[PDB]
């Protein structure tokens, strides 16, 4: 019964890092793009 | 055309970090604590 | 002959400033997102 | 199936940067060029 | 001759690069399995 | 029998880590490369 319990409890530690580097380059992409988008606008200045 | 009031591109960047980071705290705590089911709003019935 | 009540010249360069800046907002959203197909815009098989 | 998946729905990063800093430099020079148009029909003025 | 819409060059080095980049993950996963065979892409003979 | 098949299905370990190395130095030379590719066509702006 021991044995049996395990199977639907317990974490599987290979599978489970994978997703947190995913995750991490994910963030930094994103927070460079978020930077980018920040400063496009600044161009219509020159018009004036 | 170009406008200074709305900027849609930041807007939706925005959204999309949030949504890419949202799954880190889970992954992290799961790695930590040691075991899959941590509160019932992951299963239903394991925990029974 | 030179006119002042219409200027074709500057009426041109505005329709190509924007056809540029058009494509610039799909390129960083899909950037920033991490994926090909955000919308039925882009596929109407690929998302099925 | 999950190999499979991944070939018609990811980014190829390597191929939009290129686009980004090709839109990047066309908007800039679109903005320099209607600043020029626009300052062009000045020289009537002297007729006068 | 200076031009913005097409770069050669930045087209060039992508095509390098992905041919570099194949055949790492054979080699890799030739090293994981332990066995030179894993499939018949390999060897036509060797693995009847 | 079981000393003959081995000759022809074995991995040899001496022999891929050196093509792994290979491999490994020719991806960053190769994205160093790009990189530089990409940022090359800025000059022209100085010319405008």
């Amino acid at each position: 019964l021991s044995a049996s319990r395990s199977r639907i409890k317990d974490t599987d530690f290979a599978k489970e890092t994978a997703e947190l580097t995913r995750t991490q380059i994910l963030q930094q992409a994103g927070t460079a793009m978020l930077a980018q988008a920040n400063q496009v606008p600044q161009g219509v200045l020159s018009l004036l | 055309a170009q406008v200074i009031n709305t900027n849609t591109m930041s807007l939706n960047a925005q959204r999309n970090l949030s949504t890419s980071g949202s799954s880190l705290a889970t992954t992290i705590q799961r790695l930590s604590s040691g075991s899959r089911i941590n509160s019932a709003k992951d299963d239903a019935a394991g925990l029974a």
